[PDB]
């Protein structure tokens, strides 16, 4: 009446009263990240790999009223900015993303990060009458 | 007397899963008593996360020193499309390029970094997709999630891969068209001819086979793309990363089904079968035992990633000095005939495809290293030999059987010549 | 870093480790021997644990230092004292000559680099077919069409020269991409 794993946890069981079957798993446990700037009053929450709806009916239990879906996870005191983007940040949170801190709407802005950029000239790419286009100093 | 173009593959390891551990949560995950014990210690979790965060910093600055490598100095042009693209001289570059201007926007690699990500699961998005899964019902005992649940978890990396693919294919396409910025301003077809010259094949053969070039390199690029099919010796360590993280998050993991000396490895039964004042005791071992195990595992982490920073150091070098210039160092980025290399993007690392000179058909050629000219004066080859054809004395090539006239870009003079020379009166400077 | 880890080695020595405090003092004027050589010996042990954490990372950090290190010197060994040929090693290519100084800790490397300010646009050819098959390629340059007249120019400034043996290299044949110009009697 009693299923039992490779280690001996309980992974199922039968009742005795109804003779149904059940299948036991451990409930959810993560942890938050916190970007917190210097001088601000208030950090910006970010649930790793959970949905908005989910934290809010599950876990979160204050009033929130910043929230939307991301890659990362619900991002939770914080404006979504993912138009912009930025060369240098001090909180990176992973897949190119970053949040910046605007000094005074939350003041915290969820942006893209990218550090490095090609330079660009207006020459042209095929041969000019049997010519290449090339600058020279 | 005949040659072809052989096409090699070769992957260096650079990244590594950032993995996180939070010792509370692995220690006394939801438990008060075992808490009011484990803050009697508290600086050992302290020092587990503050050595993950150095491993995750010395992680994060290795990724954007080889960004700053593969970005360093690259210029383009603004009216450069993926359409208008991909072929130079008869020369396919499909299979090589992407898009990074007026073309695809959100992540989109290039097929052979596809095929090449197609093979390996846990990558950069795996991850994130097999934690993202838990919460739903998709998976019943996924290993990834029951090790989450316990405070083990791996963050993904501060740069994406389509940065990465990005990067790479600019530092490509710098190569492949004006004002080549991968080299040094020389087009492609002339700095292949170079290579292949500065061996010691002369320049008429190579004027004469400009299509067995490209014909040589597309079906090289060709043989790597179907090999790259089977599991080589480049794609086999990567799967052999992936299995070694596998096993140290696993062998974590089952350190906390031992006893340690106790009654029992579950503190279910230790709080419910005993008073507080007869378990302190037990749990006391088991928090040792388990803070020994966190302190073995993150000085495997430590040495792991000094071992990595190693090697992501020879892999910026060889990036430098193999695919963005031509160094005139001989066995460094291929095997003696080295002509030209690639780089791509590989799932934690990078991936280099380098392209050499392989004869096919030898000869055997009396070759003599000196001559004896008129007037006691010395004549030496540079890079090649000499040898006699219908009694008279002639020159070719190191690498390649061609004869031709001597002349002064072929030799050297000396004022007297070496005893051992040929004597050759009767050929003087033609 | 160094002195976070001095401070964390010191604050170590605050902990009680499960004892009935983190000082021996308390330790040996309340308890008897026999009651306080557990607690003598789990302060020993959670000791001993920290000090080999400490020269654990101590290992580590000196590996790392001298990995850095056989850098410096190599870079010092390639780049000061002597030129080498080597592209993107000492600088960002255009890289001319490298300066040592003393610093803590370490040494101070200053590096000289070319660096245009102007730039104009030019139509160039990559070689050139000249009369009787014979085929000619620039050297670190380009070829330049002025006044109705093939002309040589460098990579990395304007300046126009007329095309001379040792800018030029000959060829015994010449490419079909190449552009035709029997009029260069320049032998
Ligand atoms: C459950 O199964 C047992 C064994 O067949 C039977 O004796 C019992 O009546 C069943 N209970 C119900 C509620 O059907
Ligand atoms: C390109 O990168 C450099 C260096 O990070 C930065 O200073 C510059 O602002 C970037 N350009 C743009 C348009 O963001
Ligand atoms: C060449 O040198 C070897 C040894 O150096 C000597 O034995 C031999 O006689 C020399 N040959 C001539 C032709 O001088």
């Amino acid at each position: 009446n009693l299923l039992y794993d490779s280690n001996g946890n309980i992974i199922g069981f039968k009742d005795f009263l109804t003779n149904k079957t059940y299948t036991i798993l451990p409930c959810y446990s993560g942890r938050v990240s916190a970007a917190f700037y210097q001088n601000s009053s208030s950090p910006a929450l970010l649930y790793r790999n959970l949905k908005c709806s989910y934290v809010l009916n599950n876990i979160s239990f204050i009033s929130q009223p910043f929230y939307f879906d991301s890659y990362l996870g619900c991002v939770l005191n914080a404006v979504n900015l993912t138009s912009y983007s930025v060369s240098s940040c001090d909180l990176r949170m992973g897949s190119g993303f970053c949040i910046d801190y605007a000094l005074p709407s939350s003041p915290y802005r969820f942006v893209t990060f990218e550090p490095f950029n090609v330079s660009f000239v207006n020459d042209s790419v095929e041969t000019v009458g049997g010519l290449f286009e090339i600058q020279i100093p | 007397t005949n040659f072809t173009i052989a096409g090699h593959e070769e992957f260096i390891q650079t990244s590594s899963p950032k993995v996180t551990i939070d010792c509370s949560a692995f220690v006394c995950s939801n438990y008060a008593a075992c808490h009011d014990l484990l803050s009697e210690y508290g600086t050992f979790c302290d020092n587990i996360n503050s050595i993950l965060n150095e491993v995750n910093d010395l992680l994060d600055i290795t990724q954007l020193q080889v960004a700053n490598a593969l970005m360093q100095g690259v210029t383009l042009s603004s009216n450069l499309n993926t359409n208008l693209h991909s072929d130079v001289d008869n020369i396919d570059f499909k299979s090589l390029l992407g898009c990074l201007g007026s073309q695809c926007g959100s992540s989109s690699r290039s097929p052979l970094e596809d095929l090449l990500f197609n093979k390996v699961k846990l990558s950069d998005v795996g991850f994130v997709e097999a934690y993202n899964n838990c919460t739903g019902g998709s998976e019943i005992r996924d290993l990834l999630c029951v090790q989450s649940f316990n405070g083990i978890k791996v963050l993904p990396p501060i740069l994406s891969e389509t940065q990465i693919s990005g990067y790479t294919t600019a530092a490509t396409v710098a190569a492949m068209f004006p004002p080549w910025s991968a080299a040094a301003g020389v087009p492609f077809p002339l700095n292949v001819q170079y290579r292949i010259n500065g061996l010691g094949v002369t320049m008429d053969v190579l004027n004469k086979n400009q299509k067995l070039i490209a014909n040589a390199f597309n079906k090289a690029l060709l043989s790597i793309q179907n090999g790259f099919t089977a599991t080589p010796s480049a794609l086999a360590k990567i799967q052999s990363v992936v299995n070694a993280n596998a096993q140290a998050l696993n062998s974590l993991l089952q350190q906390l089904f031992n006893k340690f000396g106790a009654i029992s490895s579950s503190l279910q039964e230790i709080l419910s079968r005993l008073d507080p004042p007869e378990a302190q005791v037990q749990i006391d071992r088991l928090i040792n035992g388990r803070l020994t195990a966190l302190n073995a595992y993150v000085s495997q982490q430590l040495s792991d990633i000094t071992l990595i920073k190693a090697g992501a150091s020879r892999a910026i070098e060889k990036v430098n000095e193999c695919v963005k210039s031509q160094s005139p160092r001989i066995n460094f980025c291929g095997n003696g005939n080295h002509i030209l290399s690639l780089v791509q993007n590989a799932p934690y690392g990078l991936l280099f495809i380098h392209f050499s000179y392989k004869p096919t058909s030898f000869k055997t050629v009396l070759v003599s290293p000196g001559l004896c000219l008129s007037g006691d004066r010395g004549i030496a080859p540079k890079q090649g030999y000499f040898i006699k054809q219908n009694d008279s004395w002639m020159f070719t090539g190191s690498s390649y059987y061609y004869p031709e006239p001597i002349s002064d870009k072929n030799v050297v003079f000396m004022n007297s010549c070496s005893v051992n020379f040929t004597k050759a009166p009767f050929i003087y400077l033609n």
